[PDB]
């Protein structure tokens, strides 16, 4: 008898955005200039282009 | 970023109130993490404590 625990809780409902502010999250979006947020590497395999959003 | 401190006592008189029901965090936001993540320095990650019989 271990009866091992966890937490269970949605992970994609809790993803979108609220409705007065997926106006910020979308166009506004010009005022930072990305960086950090995507994920890009480079293999000269070749080819590879993993560029993720 | 505001940090407040409460205190259990002040001027107004309260009786039979509401329940302020608050609910949706959204996950871009206010993310929700633990392990936690510390800070520390340099040498203070090697050292020992020795016992004596």
């Amino acid at each position: 008898m271990w009866h091992y625990t966890s937490i269970n809780n949605d992970t994609r409902v809790a993803l979108d955005p609220k409705p007065n502010q997926i106006r910020t999250i979308t166009k506004p979006n010009t005022v930072p200039q990305l960086g950090t947020d995507y994920l890009y590497t480079f293999n000269s395999q070749r080819r590879s282009h993993t560029l993720r959003l | 970023r505001i940090k407040h401190s409460l205190t259990v006592t002040g001027a107004t008189e309260h009786d039979t109130v509401a329940d302020i029901v608050l609910g949706q965090t959204g996950e871009d936001v206010i993310t929700i993490s633990m392990v936690e993540p510390m800070s520390i320095a340099v040498e203070d990650m090697y050292g020992y404590v020795l016992d004596t019989p």
